[PDB]
DNA sequence: ATCAGAATCCCGGTGCCGAGGCCGCTCAATTGGTCGTAGACAGCTCTAGCACCGCTTAAACGCACGTACGCGCTGTCCCCCGCGTTTTAACCGCCAAGG
DNA sequence: CCTTGGCGGTTAAAACGCGGGGGACAGCGCGTACGTGCGTTTAAGCGGTGCTAGAGCTGTCTACGACCAATTGAGCGGCCTCGGCACCGGGATTCTGAT
């Protein structure tokens, strides 16, 4: 049963912003469970809205509004950055 | 706890289909099917554990079940221990409805009723369990 | 010797609200959640996991209520909960109609 | 990779592939699996962040459940967003009432 | 089995929560809150699993029964 | 442009139920509102029931077991004894 | 019967209803008796609401459903103010309650 | 006193009209959008949906205070009533 | 205020078992190319939203006045806390009476 | 002599009785803040007319994403070993309530 996960990204991360510092099953567990409900929360909003302005794509425009209305304010301008910063980033190249 | 067991029973249900097809290839390439009596002695073990029926019930394991029972493309029945075994497991095990159409063993219990390579014991609970099934959906 | 009526209480408080073990019996609660299901659907089996979860969250609820409750007591400038004080909370939350 | 185009470490096959098979629209445009990613990368990166600081806190080297829970009840905008959710085995704040201490 | 959680462990439960003092009546006030929790939440679960056709109530029935409630649990698979 | 609305259907239940009522605009846009909002409930339940169970159809169990989930006790009951009634006589017929 | 509101004995629009559950991206496929159930269920409960609209309406001598007959109609059944207890009605007032 | 209180208690719970006055309320509505977006436009109804949503939230509100007011034994109701009850009600 | 003495934090040495790392592989993401349309863009209509102005009058308001209710203080007691004693029921060993 | 069914053990919170203190609750008294009433100012509301931004619609045209097909490496599973931490007894604080 090859069953994906979150597990070696969230370590990866972590040992980006924390180097000297694990983690325990249990907790990766949970941070498996918290990417996935954002995620779910994130995709419902975008479709709700791709729904309501009659779309039948999902863009990053979706996405950068369903984040404005799900964040809060600094947190929403910190996502907004990372994101525009990334896709620009990628965009830029190819 | 039962999770795990879940868990273990897609592994044998994984092992039981790679032997089978490697039996089959083995056949087709002129060697006995060794394979499934390699693994015949596990399977036994894991079936002959009652607590396990559910969580066989829940991963549809009778799939597999049906798959070693059906007669491999070049008319040969497959080997009589493993008829024996899964035959007692069958009977071992509380087989619902709801299983038998997950899994179709009905259509592979009345080939085994009807033919005739079969042993006759095997014949006579293949029409007792076939009967027992039909219990249920008659009343 | 004897100490004031609570101080241990409070002792206690410190304890629980720095553990995280749970506060249940496992055995208890398993034989309740059985005697709960078996008037849905008979020969249920639930995994144990499945009971540690509902263990987890259903003391998470009441500990959530319990706090509630206290806030409700304080505010009648009380010191012990009562049932009324349950009753106002589930009542303000919009549990009980 | 589509990972390494972006300058990410979250998977954008895997994104997009979630969005695709999750009955969320007819076509997908190739701009939102990268901002989703970056936002869930930086959201966990703010997590982690404060959980790794948690730990700290209380000199251990691993995090637990325990430290995500003081992580997100202690963080203003965190328990915001998480204020629904119940983390087993992350027990409560520490919190004791102004009326209830001694005398 | 409702008399199994006994009045030590609504104690702990209400100390965790910082409540100093407690009635005598809390303890079947919150025996009853809990069953009625309980019963909720258990017949979700089997609605789920009824739907699954299952022999067990599996962990994924009681978290997405709890996701129903409002009451998303992390670290259990969700 | 033509605007969709079950404005017709509900005269039609309402003659059914009281044929010397009326309804006010209003109520009826109220209606409406709870007609699309119910829809709305039970398609998104049925899908997320479709997709923990790994299917790709939504069929008359899904909904039976959504109206299962979302009405109380007595209320399921008897939608779901008139769902299969007009599903066993639209079969039938 | 052509429509297939009449083959199931109904008055709200199956052919709609199938529609809306196909032009909604909700699922790969869509069954034939699920548009059917569906439209079954919510003919019935508009029912059950009308009934009680109804009585209101000629507990209060008025030959007109308003707001507010909807209003009480669904703050005075358990299970409707169960199923709409986050709903507010436009118009719809309060219950006396004193 | 307490009898013409009653009065227009009951009175009021008579009726659905809408208590707060109109165009004071779009003024508000206007002011407190003027932050977000500079000059923009509101349709009619949306400007008598937020009335409705704001005198339900807000009745609500008010029977929450009640049943803490007469949970202090009291018959006023006072700020930290309103505070317990958006406590409570999980509001931030 | 001082004190003994219950509770607690602390220190350190000892075990372990789970986190972390590393090999093998397979499947899914990536590259390549092909098509069809969803949506961007422009241009046009005309509704309705803003804007103002005049006139009316019920509502708001400022104010006065009084009382009832909230809050502080006293008293009573009784029922929780803190504590020791007794209990119990999961599962076990040694035992007596009849075949 | 043996199998048979039976009575007595041990044991870890939990069940229980108890003292007694302090807290819930009741009563009382008073002062002010809120309700009630009245005369007065305000602007909401009602109605009217005007102007036009912008929303809704239509038609065009293309780049973008869906789809196949081939390909390879990242991410999975298995499995390994070390140290982070759990546990305990000793040492040492530090609060509690009593004096």
């Amino acid at each position: 049963s090859r069953k994906e996960s979150y597990s070696i990204y969230v370590y990866k991360v972590l040992k980006q912003v924390h180097p000297d510092t694990g983690i325990s099953s249990k907790a990766m567990g949970i941070m498996n469970s918290f990417v996935n409900d954002i995620f779910e929360r994130i995709a419902g909003e975008a479709s709700r809205l791709a729904h309501y302005n009659k779309r039948s794509t999902i863009t990053s425009r979706e996405i950068q509004t369903a984040v404005r209305l799900l964040l809060p304010g600094e947190l929403a301008k910190h996502a907004v950055s990372e994101g525009t910063k990334a896709v620009t980033k990628y965009t830029s190249a190819k | 706890l039962e999770q795990m067991q879940d868990e273990l029973i897609q592994q044998l249900k994984l092992q039981m289909e790679e032997s089978a097809i490697r039996d089959a290839n083995n056949i087709e390439q002129g060697k006995p099917a060794i394979f499934k009596l390699k693994l015949l002695p596990k399977v036994k073990d894991i079936l002959l554990r009652a607590n396990l029926a559910d969580s066989i019930l829940d991963n549809n394991l009778l799939a597999s079940v049906r798959l070693w029972l059906e007669p491999l493309p070049d008319a040969s029945l497959p080997a009589y221990q493993i008829q024996k075994v899964l035959f007692d497991a069958i009977k071992s095990l509380p087989i619902k409805t709801s299983h038998l159409r997950e899994s179709g063993l009905g259509k592979v219990m009345v080939f085994y009723q009807k033919s005739k390579r079969v042993e006759p014991n095997l014949k006579r609970t293949a029409e007792k369990l076939i009967s027992d099934w039909t219990r249920p959906i008659m009343g | 010797h004897r100490y004031r009526p609570g101080t241990v209480a409070l002792r206690e408080i410190r304890r629980y609200q720095k553990s995280t073990e749970l506060l249940i019996r496992k055995l208890p609660f398993q034989r309740l959640v059985r005697e709960i299901a078996q008037d849905f659907k008979t020969d249920l089996r639930f995994q144990s996991a499945a009971i540690g979860a509902l263990q987890e969250a259903s003391e998470a609820y009441l500990v959530g209520l319990f706090e509630d409750t206290n806030l409700c007591a304080i505010h009648a400038k009380r010191v012990t909960i009562m049932p009324k004080d349950i009753q106002l909370a589930r009542r303000i939350r919009g549990e009980r109609a | 990779t589509r990972s390494s185009r972006a300058g990410l470490q979250f998977p954008v096959g895997r994104v997009h592939r979630l969005l695709r098979k999750g009955n969320y629209s007819e076509r997908v445009g190739a701009g939102a699996p990268v901002y989703l990613a970056a936002v869930l990368e930086y959201l966990t990166a703010e997590i982690l962040e404060l959980a790794g600081n948690a730990a700290r806190d209380n000199k251990k080297t691993r995090i637990i459940p325990r430290h995500l829970q003081l992580a997100i009840r202690n963080d203003e905008e965190l328990n915001k967003l998480l204020g629904r959710v119940t983390i087993a085995q992350g027990g409560v704040l520490p919190n004791i009432q102004a009326v209830l201490l001694p005398k | 089995n409702i008399q199994g959680i006994t009045k030590p462990a609504i104690r702990r439960l209400a100390r965790r929560g910082g409540v100093k003092r407690i009635s005598g009546l809390i303890y079947e006030e919150t025996r009853g809150v809990l069953k009625v929790f309980l019963e909720n939440v258990i017949r979700d679960a089997v609605t789920y699993t009824e739907h699954a056709k299952r022999k067990t109530v599996t962990a994924m029935d009681v978290v997405y029964a709890l996701k129903r409630q409002g009451r998303t649990l992390y670290g259990f698979g969700g």
